């Protein structure tokens, strides 16, 4: 799936550089370009994606600090010179395009719904919001916007594909360490996804997976690969448990409309029989009748099971994540 | 088949 990145925000414009970075550096050449927005000057000057500046008339190149509704009227009033940055880079190629933000900080949570509604608004490709969830430690401010820019999102866009960045810790890291893992993990993930279409997984799998619309996640995980195709039948029925159960971008997403399942390694590895029982299991899993699955031929010592499930429901940690973020603001009101 | 250059497996840790 060919595609067009565009961050917002701080965390937005991290990502989607370490998504073209991924993208660069294994030649899948499925990002087609990759640009970031902020409201905050250094931000910015630090990626290696082209660059723009807005909201300097408001908040003189120092962002919103974390004022979602500042985020959002910045947006609008300089959407003209966003869109504009995409006339020559949204080209004909392309078949999705994302729209990268941090849902609790400032920048992203306001402006990442005003740029995905007035995008989807006027191309015929999907728009697609790749979301950051806040972790649940992160301050009620972070919770409550965070709380209302999902809630935008899901309407305005084509679909949200959710980070839960409490999904991605490893003991003992540092801060930017942290930052940095999360970046790196989802940039996998996402890159293969889109790779597996440019070669076979048809693009417009993806496409009719996310078709339905609200909240997807995305699973991985993998395993050592025999030779011998028989050996790893096993190792795709457990990587795709772990894909779906452990190895979420999104905990608890499970209960979907839809999903698409890609085993990933060569192709004299992957045996017959392991695909057909882990893409059963995926569908006895989800209760999804949508469920579609493809292989991604790739060089690997390794196997690996990358599930997309669309139209996620019922997940404990959204269920939780939007409970806090209610009672944040019923606190915050009095 | 997509061929890895460098020595990193795609599927790595
Ligand atoms: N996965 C990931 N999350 C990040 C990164 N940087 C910040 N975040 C998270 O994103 C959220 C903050 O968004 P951020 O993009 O930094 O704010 P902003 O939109 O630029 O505007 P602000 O400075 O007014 S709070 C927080 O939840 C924070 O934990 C990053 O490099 N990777």
């Amino acid at each position: 799936m060919k595609t067009v990145l565009i961050g917002v925000g701080q965390a937005g414009g991290k990502l989607a550089s370490a998504l073209q970075s991924f993208d660069r550096q294994t030649g899948f050449g499925a990002v087609l370009d990759a640009v970031a927005v902020n409201t905050a000057k250094a931000d910015l000057q630090s990626l290696p994606v082209e660059t723009v500046l807005i909201g300097q008339d408001r908040v003189n190149g120092h962002g919103v600090g974390g004022d979602n509704e500042l985020g959002a009227a910045v947006m609008e009033s300089d959407q003209t010179e966003v869109m504009s940055a995409l006339d020559g880079r949204v080209t004909a190629e392309a078949e999705s395009i994302f729209v990268v933000a941090g849902l609790g900080g400032g920048s992203g949570s306001g402006g990442a719904p005003v740029l995905a509604k007035a995008l989807a608004g006027v191309y015929d490709v999907p728009v697609y919001v790749l979301g950051i969830l806040p972790g649940a430690d992160e301050g009620a401010l972070y919770q409550v916007n965070a709380g209302r820019s999902l809630k935008t999102v899901a309407r305005e866009a084509d679909a949200v594909l959710l980070v839960d960045n409490d999904a991605f810790r490893s003991a003992g890291e540092s801060m930017s360490e942290g930052y940095d893992a999360i970046n790196e993990a989802i940039a996998r993930r996402v890159g293969l996804l889109l790779a597996a279409g440019e070669a076979v997984v048809d693009t417009s799998e993806v496409i009719n997976t996310l078709r339905s619309g609200g909240i997807a996640a995305l699973g991985y995980a993998s395993a050592e690969a025999s030779p011998n195709a028989e050996d790893n039948i096993n190792a795709v029925m457990s990587t795709t448990r772990r894909a779906v159960l452990t190895g979420t971008s999104l905990p608890d997403a499970s209960d979907a409309d839809a999903a698409l399942v890609v085993i990933a390694g060569e192709p004299d590895t992957i045996p017959r029989k392991g695909v057909e029982r882990a893409r059963r299991w995926v569908e006895d899993e989800t209760g999804s009748m949508q469920v579609r699955g493809g292989d991604f031929p790739l060089e690997s010592g390794r196997l690996a099971s990358l599930v997309l499930l669309g139209g996620v429901e019922r997940s404990e940690r959204v269920e939780s994540f939007m409970e806090r973020a209610r009672e944040a603001i019923d606190k915050a009101e009095t | 088949m997509w061929h890895s250059d460098d020595l990193d497996d795609l599927l790595g840790s």
